Parts: C-alpha cells; sequence; structure tokens
C-alpha cells in the first residue's frame, strides 16, 4: 500500500498530477471528494 | 411445525478506477492491486 | 492400444513386489485404513 | 462451543506445527 | 519372457 | 487382449491374500506376547505385593 | 552391510544405453523418433 | 530565513526517493554519491539513512550494506557514523521496540565488519540508574547481533586485547562489585556466560566484606 | 462406476503445453468432497511422511531455505580431509502419470483406503477422453484433471519414493511411528550418518537426493560404474551438468573423479526404478558434486538456483561473498557456516516472459487499465515470489525492463503513437484513483523535472510554481522490490516471533483464559503462517 504514497511522492505531488490532466477543465475546485464511475448506464445497458 | 433442514452458510468472505470496459471485464480481472484476497473479519480473543 | 496389444508392462513379479513392499512398510507405521464416510461423521459437513 | 473450541484449538495447533516445524525435534 | 516397452 | 493381463490380474489377489493371511498370523502372535507380557507383570506385581506383605509383617 | 540392499529392484538399466547402434531412418513422421522427441520435450 | 525549511525537506525527499528506488546495496550508493550536494548536510544524510532503515518493519541487509559502502569511504562518513550512534544511544528514550531492533541489526553489521572503528563502545555503560529497559534492549540486539555475525571466537579475541583495555571499562567494570554482580546476573541472563571470564570474585579483596 | 465424457484440451504456456480436463459438474462435487476427506484423514491418520512435498507448513522458497539448513546442519558435511565427497542430485521421475497401471493402482488404493473409494478412484481414471472430432478410452495412465487426482500420484509417488531409498533408510528417515522426524532430520547422529543417502525430497515428481560419500564406498561405487559400462577415451565429461550462468572463477573445471561419480550415483539411482513404472532419464538430471577439488554444492529447488559455499573454504578470501546471499547457520555451534547464493533460473525468466506474451496476446483488443491490471498481477507474483533472487540476477532485470517497455508500447500503439515525450512517468505510474494507469514498476525510471510544476489561480495574480528548483536531481519511480520484504529476514523474524507466541501462550494459559489483541499488536503482521 505504501507504494502508492510514494509514486506520488515521485511524481511531484497531487497537484502536478492533476494539473497534467484535464481536472482544472472540469469545475472542480479541490481533488478531494471526487469519484470515479467505473461504467455508464449506456455501457451496462449494452452489455448483453 | 417443521422447522426443517437447516441450510448451510458459504465460508466467510480519490476513490475507484477508470473502468475495463463492460465487455473486457469478463469477471473481476480487477482486484485489489496491492494484497490478494478477501478482507477477513477478526476476532478480538480466541 | 498399444497397451492393449502388449499386455501390461509392468510384470507381475514387479508388481508383486511393489505391493509387498507397500504392504510391509503400511504395517510397519501401524497404518489405519481409512474408513468409507459413515452416516452420521459431523465433520463432513464442514468438509462440504 | 466446546465442539467448536476444541476443533479451533486443533487449528492453532496445526497453525504451530507448521511454524515450528525444523527447529525444537 | 521380456515385455517390449511403447517407447522401444 | 493379451493374455498377460490374466496372469498379472492373478498374481496381484494371491499376494493379496498372501499378504492378508501374513498380516493376521503377526497380529495374533503379536498378541500373544502382549498378554503373555501382562501375564508377567502381574506376577512381578503379586511378588511385590506378597514381599509388601512380608514388610507389613516386619511393620507390626 | 551393503548399503542397497534392501533395495527391491536390482539392475534395471541394462541395454538402456544400447540406443544408438545405426541411426535409422522411419518413413514415418507420426512414429520418427524426431517426432516422439519433439513431442515429449513440448506436450508436458 | 527558512522557516517552514523546504529545502531540507526537498533533500530528505530526494534521498528517501534515491533509496526507496534501487535494487541492490550499491545502486543506492552509486546514485547517492552522485547526487550534488550544498557544503554540508552529510549528517542529514546519515540522519535519514538510519532513519529509513528504522522505519522498515523487518531488517534487510540491503541498508546495511549501504551503510557499510559509505561507511568504507574516508574519513568524514565514519566520524559521522560514530556520531550519530552516540547520538541515538543517548536519545533513545522515546522510540519503539521494532526500530531499537533495527537501529541495532544495522550497527551490528557496521562494527562487525570493519566498517566504523571498535572504540565508540565506551559509551556504554553498565549501571541500574542510568540504563532504561529501551537501552537494556538495545544492549541485547546489538551484542546478539555482533554473536551471529562473527562467532564466540571472533567476540573472544576482540574483547580479550589489552589495547582496547582502556575503552571498554564502562563495560567490563573492575571498580565496583555491584555493577560487576549486576553484570554477572545480566550476561548469565542472555546466555554471554563466557564473556564474563576476565573477571575474578575471589582475588578482588576490596571489597572483602563478607569472609 | 460408470462415469461421462470427459472434455481434454489444451493449455499452452508458449513453451510447453498441458492437458486439462473438463469434468461433469455433479462428479466434480462428488470428487472434490472425496478429495478433501482423503486429504483430512490422510493427515490424521499419518500416511505422508516429511519428504512428501508439497506439505502444507511451508511456501515453496522455505522450503528451499530448510533444505539449504539441512544441507548444512549434517556432520562434517564441510569436510574433505579423507577425500570424501558429497552428491546432490535433482532429477524427475519420466512418465509417471503415463504409466500408471490401473489394476495395480487399485490394489495398492484398496491397501490404503476402502474399497469402495479405491473402485471409485479407479473407475474414475477410466472414461472417454474427448476433444472435438477425437474420442478415445483412457485405460493406461491415470487422469490428473481429477480432483483427488493429487492425493492419488502423492501415495504413488510415496510408494515410488520407496523403491529409490529402501523400506529400512525410508524408515530411518521419516523416523519412528511413535515420534516421526521434522524434515531432514535425524533421531541421532548414529542414524544420519549410518547410510549414504542423507537427504531426500520430493515435489510432486521431482526428487532430490543428497548423499555423502566416505573413500572407500565412493572407490566401490566408481569402480563398479566402470566394470558395468566402462569408457576410456574420457569421453564421461562430454555432456556432463554444470550451471553456466555462475562467474567464470565461481564455476571450477571437472575432474575425472567428480564426473565418474556423478554418472556413477545417476546410475546407481536409475538402476532402482523397473523402467515399466518411471525412469529417470539423463537429460532431466543436474548432478554437482562437492569434493576437494571443487567447493561447490550447486542444485535448484522450486525455481532457486542455489550454490552453496562453506565458511571454511574462503579463508583466505577465494570468493566475494557480497550479494543478496542467504546465510545458513550451524544449529550445533550457533555461528554461521555457509552461504547460499541465488539466483533465478532461466527457465523461470522464460516463464514470467511468457506470461507477458500471454497478456499481450489475449489482450489486443482490451483497455489499457486492463493491461496495467494484468502486468501489476504478473509482477507482483514475480517479485513477491523470488524477492532477493530476482535482484541479484542480472538477466531477470533485463527481461523485467523490456517486458514493461513492451507493456507501455502496448499502451502507446493503442493511442496511435510510440512518441516518449508525448508519455511522461506521470501517465502510467499515477494511482488509479487521479485517473492514472496504476503501473508499478520494476525498473529504474528518471523523471525529469518538467512534471514537477503547476499553475494556480488567484485574485491578484496566477502562480506557476516549480517545485524542485533548488535540485538539479530528478526523483525516481519507486521500485516494487524495495517494498517487499526479503525472504531470509521473514523466516528468521517468523521462527523469532512464534518463539515469542509459544512464550506467551504459556504465561497466558496460567493467568487468563484467552490472549488478547493487544499484547500480539506488535507481532501482528509476523510470521509464514502469519499470526
Amino acid at each position: 500500500n505504501a507504494y502508492r504514497t510514494d509514486v506520488i511522492q515521485a511524481l511531484g505531488g497531487v497537484e502536478t498530477i492533476l494539473e497534467h490532466t484535464l481536472f482544472k477543465a472540469t469545475g472542480f475546485p479541490s481533488w478531494e471528494g471526487l469519484f470515479w464511475e467505473k461504467s455508464s448506464g449506456f455501457e451496462a445497458s449494452m452489455q448483453f | 411445525g417443521y422447522a426443517g433442514e437447516t441450510g448451510l452458510t458459504p465460508l466467510s468472505k480519490p476513490r475507484g478506477s477508470i473502468g475495463v470496459g463492460i465487455l473486457n471485464d469478463t469477471g473481476s480481472d480487477d482486484e485489489d492491486p496491492y494484497e490478494l484476497g478477501p478482507k477477513i473479519s477478526y476476532n478480538r480473543v480466541i | 492400444h498399444n497397451h492393449m496389444k502388449d499386455g501390461p508392462y509392468v510384470s507381475s513379479e514387479e508388481a508383486v513386489a511393489i505391493y509387498t513392499t507397500t504392504v510391509h512398510w503400511l504395517e510397519a507405521r501401524k497404518f489405519s485404513p481409512i474408513p468409507f464416510p459413515s452416516v452420521s461423521y459431523k465433520h463432513d459437513t464442514k468438509i462440504l | 462451543d466446546d465442539s467448536e473450541a476444541e476443533e479451533r484449538a486443533a487449528y492453532e495447533e496445526a497453525q504451530v506445527r507448521a511454524a515450528m516445524d525444523g527447529l525444537r525435534g | 519372457n521380456a515385455v517390449i516397452l511403447h517407447e522401444d | 487382449i493379451n493374455d498377460k493381463f490374466a496372469q498379472f490380474s492373478e498374481a496381484l489377489f494371491m499376494a493379496d491374500r498372501h499378504a492378508r493371511e501374513e498380516v493376521r498370523q503377526r497380529a495374533m502372535m503379536q498378541q500373544r506376547l502382549a498378554e503373555k507380557e501382562r501375564q508377567q507383570k502381574e506376577e512381578h506385581l503379586r511378588q511385590l505385593a506378597q514381599q509388601a506383605r512380608a514388610e507389613r509383617a516386619a511393620a507390626a | 552391510r551393503r548399503w542397497d540392499e534392501d533395495v527391491v529392484f536390482k539392475n534395471q538399466a541394462r541395454g538402456t544405453e544400447d540406443k544408438g547402434k545405426r541411426k535409422e531412418f522411419v518413413n514415418d513422421l507420426l512414429r520418427s523418433d524426431f517426432h516422439k522427441r519433439f513431442m515429449s520435450k513440448y506436450v508436458r | 530565513r527558512d522557516q517552514t525549511n523546504a529545502d531540507l525537506v526537498n533533500l530528505r525527499r530526494t534521498i528517501y526517493l534515491t533509496i526507496q528506488s534501487s535494487a541492490d546495496p550499491e545502486e543506492a550508493a552509486h546514485k547517492l554519491m552522485k547526487l550534488k550536494l550544498p557544503p554540508g548536510q552529510e549528517p542529514e544524510l546519515v540522519s535519514m539513512i538510519i532513519e529509513s532503515c528504522a522505519q522498515e518493519k523487518v531488517y534487510s541487509k540491503f541498508m546495511g550494506l549501504l551503510g557499510e559502502k559509505f561507511a568504507r569511504l574516508n574519513r568524514m562518513w565514519m566520524e559521522l557514523y560514530e556520531e550519530a550512534f552516540t547520538k541515538y544511544y543517548n536519545t533513545i528514550h522515546r522510540y519503539e521496540t521494532n526500530k531499537l531492533r533495527n537501529i541495532a541489526r544495522f550497527f551490528g553489521h557496521l562494527l562487525s565488519y570493519d566498517a566504523i572503528g571498535w572504540h565508540v563502545l565506551s559509551v556504554i555503560q553498565l549501571t541500574e540508574e542510568e540504563t532504561t529497559a529501551a537501552s537494556r534492549i538495545f544492549i541485547r540486539f546489538l551484542f546478539e547481533d555482533i554473536q551471529e555475525n562473527l562467532g564466540t571466537a571472533k567476540l573472544k579475541a576482540r574483547l580479550g586485547d589489552e589495547a582496547l583495555q582502556p575503552y571498554l571499562e564502562g563495560i567490563f567494570r573492575h571498580d565496583t562489585r555491584r555493577n560487576v554482580t549486576f553484570a554477572i546476573n545480566y550476561f548469565t541472563a542472555i546466555k554471554m556466560g563466557y564473556l564474563t571470564d576476565e573477571m575474578h570474585p575471589g582475588r578482588h579483596h576490596g571489597r572483602g566484606l563478607g569472609p | 462406476r460408470a462415469f461421462k465424457e470427459v472434455g481434454i484440451d489444451m493449455n499452452d504456456n508458449y513453451s510447453t503445453i498441458n492437458p486439462v480436463y473438463d469434468v461433469e459438474p455433479i462428479e466434480k462435487i462428488s470428487d472434490a468432497y472425496l478429495d478433501q476427506y482423503l486429504w483430512y484423514q490422510a493427515d490424521q491418520r499419518h500416511l505422508f511422511p516429511n519428504w512428501v512435498k508439497p506439505s502444507d507448513s511451508e511456501v515453496p522458497p522455505l522450503l528451499v531455505y530448510k533444505w539449504c539448513q539441512g544441507i548444512n546442519n549434517l556432520d562434517k558435511v564441510w569436510d574433505t580431509s579423507n577425500g570424501e565427497c558429497n552428491v546432490i542430485i535433482e532429477t524427475q521421475l519420466s512418465k509417471v502419470y503415463e504409466k500408471i497401471e490401473l489394476t495395480l493402482l487399485n490394489s495398492l488404493l484398496r491397501l490404503i483406503m476402502d474399497h469402495n473409494l479405491a473402485d471409485y478412484i479407479t473407475a474414475k481414471n477410466n472414461v472417454t477422453l474427448t476433444y472435438k472430432d477425437m474420442s478415445h478410452v483412457n485405460s493406461y495412465g491415470m487422469i490428473r484433471g481429477l480432483q483427488f487426482s493429487a492425493f492419488v500420484f502423492q501415495y504413488y509417488g510415496l510408494i515410488l519414493d520407496l523403491l529409490i531409498l529402501g523400506p529400512q533408510r525410508a524408515a530411518e528417515i521419516a523416523g519412528p511411528p511413535q515420534s516421526p522426524n521434522d524434515f531432514l532430520q535425524f533421531q541421532d547422529r548414529d542414524t544420519e550418518t549410518r547410510h549414504p543417502i542423507r537427504l531426500y525430497t520430493r515435489y510432486i515428481d521431482k526428487i532430490w537426493v543428497f548423499l555423502r560419500f566416505t573413500a572407500e564406498e565412493s572407490r566401490d561405487l566408481i569402480q563398479r560404474f566402470l566394470t558395468e559400462q566402462p569408457d576410456p577415451n574420457f569421453e564421461n565429461v562430454i555432456g556432463f551438468k554444470s550451471k553456466k550462468c555462475w562467474p567464470r572463477d565461481s564455476r571450477m573445471r571437472l575432474m575425472r573423479h567428480d564426473v565418474n561419480l556423478g554418472r556413477a550415483v545417476f546410475w546407481d539411482l536409475k538402476n532402482r526404478l523397473p523402467r515399466s513404472v518411471t525412469t529417470i532419464e539423463w537429460d532431466d538430471t543436474f548432478v554437482s558434486v562437492y569434493s576437494k577439488d571443487n567447493p561447490n554444492l550447486l542444485f535448484s529447488m522450486c525455481g532457486f538456483e542455489v550454490r552453496i559455499l562453506p565458511k571454511c573454504r574462503n579463508q583466505n578470501d577465494e570468493f566475494p561473498v557480497k550479494d543478496s546471499v542467504w546465510s545458513l547457520v550451524d544449529n550445533s555451534t550457533k555461528e554461521r557456516t555457509a552461504h547460499a547464493f541465488l539466483q533465478v533460473t532461466e527457465e523461470d525468466i522464460q516463464k514470467f516472459n511468457n506470461r507477458i506474451r500471454q497478456i499481450l496476446m489475449s489482450s489486443g483488443s482490451t483497455t489499457f487499465t486492463k493491461i496495467a491490471n494484468k502486468w501489476n498481477t504478473a509482477l507482483i507474483a514475480l517479485f513477491t515470489y523470488y524477492r532477493e533472487a530476482a535482484v541479484s540476477t542480472v538477466n531477470l532485470l533485463d527481461t523485467i525492463v523490456k517486458c514493461e517497455t513492451k507493456i507501455q508500447t502496448r499502451v502507446k500503439i493503442g493511442l496511435n503513437s510510440k512518441m516518449p515525450s508525448r508519455f511522461p512517468p506521470a501517465v502510467f505510474y499515477t494511482p488509479k484513483e487521479l485517473g492514472g494507469l496504476g503501473m508499478l514498476s520494476g525498473s529504474h525510471i528518471l523523471i525529469p523535472a518538467s512534471d514537477k510544476r503547476w499553475c494556480k489561480q488567484t485574485d491578484v495574480g496566477i502562480t506557476h510554481f516549480r517545485a524542485g528548483m533548488s535540485h538539479d536531481e530528478e526523483t525516481l519511480i519507486p521500485n516494487i522490490a524495495r517494498y517487499i520484504i526479503p525472504w531470509e529476514a521473514e523466516f528468521i523474524d517468523s521462527q523469532r516471533v512464534w518463539t515469542e507466541y509459544s512464550q506467551k501462550r504459556l504465561e497466558a494459559q496460567q493467568q487468563n483464559r484467552r490472549l488478547t489483541l493487544e499484547d500480539l499488536e506488535d507481532s501482528w503482521d509476523r510470521g509464514l503462517p502469519r499470526i
């Protein structure tokens, strides 16, 4: 588990990691309080 | 008045990821990447 | 098909010697043979 | 109960004899 | 009185 | 199929029976020694008991 | 005491090393020695 | 001034990420000495490497051989190593037992393989009042590890040297008999009784209270 | 007693293929129950002696460690004064599954257990195997895909172990039935010394046998071997077994006596096994001899290639002895006596490479996160099984770097392009919570400082912070191998903390009735059977 923390510390921190991405283009103020949905309703509707 | 044949039980048992697709998931080949196994419920004393 | 035609390759004296070796070893360790799983035999359900 | 305690003690003795294997005897 | 093995 | 199969099976069956017979004899032979040993120990205890009674004759 | 005297079988490898008298061609790629070597190497 | 002191935490982060990302106990030393440095933070490097050894759950020979590789360079790393040894000896009170085990295994690797000189051990003193249980188990682990690394005859030849005699007066006491008997009780308690051989109770007539 | 068709197919490991047997589900439930019952009753009735491996008490690296300790703890194992020799031979019992006679198997199974169970097992091994349009009845050999086949083969292999050792030596090694010996221990030194065969183990079908020869018995063995099979042209050295990965000085030349003793040991062991049952072939063998000439003991168990160097050979610094080295002790003098040097065998470097190749061929039509997940599983399995030997082995590190490169290249080819500037390490090695691929790394991947800056918008200005300006040093991607405790230290702490647990159990049962969960918090994640 500790690897996760260190690899964030290796990559320049959460601020740098998220500023590679479109995090600031989403209108989200802070990274805490977020989650990723594994699949949308369209994907689970078309699986079978 | 029949209690019946008793049934057994199975032996024990920044949030999320992008996902592996709904067809390429097959069955849950994305576990806890760090450690094996489902976490075990722990008794305090023996 | 070759085993059906050309017989058991383990000859009779070899099989007898192996059987008697197993017999002497098993009586030397005082091995109690495994019974059939009985009708009640509580541990059954846990094994199941 | 006593039966579950006996089987759990058998498990604990099994884990001990798996851990103590090679050094005392 | 000798057997013939399958690989031989 | 080859004839040897029959001979093969015959040997095992005879061997099996022979092994059982041997085991039984050895088993019963063992229990003879067992009961004999028990009798010997009992006899020794009886002798010791007599000596204890003799010591009781020394006690009174 | 000879150290190998309780051994059940003695001398089980006489004539096994005699293979190689003359390398012989069999016109059957399913029964040639190359196929047997190949399929014993791979199908484990 | 740097009250938040960001340069120190940046140096500590680079040393920690350099150690925690090598494989062999020579890659870490090679990158660590490849690292640039202001005129002095080598005490900080020694503090960070020993602290990173202490925070591990189980001791490994990797960081011990890393410390050995730094200790076979010039005199500055060596003298910093006995300064760190003395500092961790006198500042032992708040550290957990497993961390003390890691520190003792590291320093047993250092002393056992000639990484630092066999003369700092005069810091070790055997008295009732000035020794805590944490220092006591530190001493137990340290001599057990040196026993494991070298052996009985090697330690017998090491501690029996006459040139080491002024440096071992803090451990092998010969002046006050209560400390000697306390050393007897402990060295018989952890099976170091063969090392308690240079002493002699009967011929010491200075404390002859009993006939 | 009459059963259904059993499907058969092949599983492809790219170097070998193995048959996989698909059995009818209701018979699968019956066989699973029978399998569990037979293993439980065999354990309680003490069917299997200590050498029957894999036992439920060791991980395979602990098995290799215990084998090294059992080698090191023998009497005068590293002495060579009277010209004595040590021979360790590792070999694989060929065609044991193919050559099981089902009538003899039925008889031996009738010996150990009830005749109904034996009849069920033998009737279960005689089924029709079908693959597509091909179908045949299997009347010779055992089916390795039945649930209880593990127990049946361990019993048959126990009988083969009796045939190799002999009943007297097997009884001496296994110990008396009232108090059986532990793994690689004897009752006293007289029992250990009496026979040349000092150690023995069988992992399913691979036997490791360790023999100690005095001068006269070794001379008699070599004399018998050259009497039976003479070779006066020094052609015995052509085709012998020795490991090439060990360095140009650590491996020495093989003389007349060493090669002759190795071939004699192999021939004597081959003379014990009936070829109608099983055999050991010379190509599957590896024999190494410890003598006065070469002070090295070579073997390879469960994928660890182990070279043992006793410390009574480096008295004049013969060899460096500075690596990821298991340090072997003697249980008599309680001091360090030998060193074990670990490598990963090239066969298992190939197994890891073949696993990554399987990943890249089963997953062209899959997502990037699936590639990273499968890669993580493969890398974690490798590094948590091998630990020290993965770090020591150079070829394994090269293979790991190439396979990680192939995984990243598969992601790149997925996007469209293989352009290195387009892919910082932050794309791959970011944890999956932040949207990254979550790959774990086992390679030396430096991160340039251009990935350590960030912008922030405020009401009086916009701040473009550039962290790490005071350094000209790049921070490095954390190696996975620095987060996995090495095996030797883990075994040592396991022994120590289990002795501690027995201590607290003894002074706990003379007090409270149950041990709490506060006195064992320090001892929580310790022990190979974790506490």
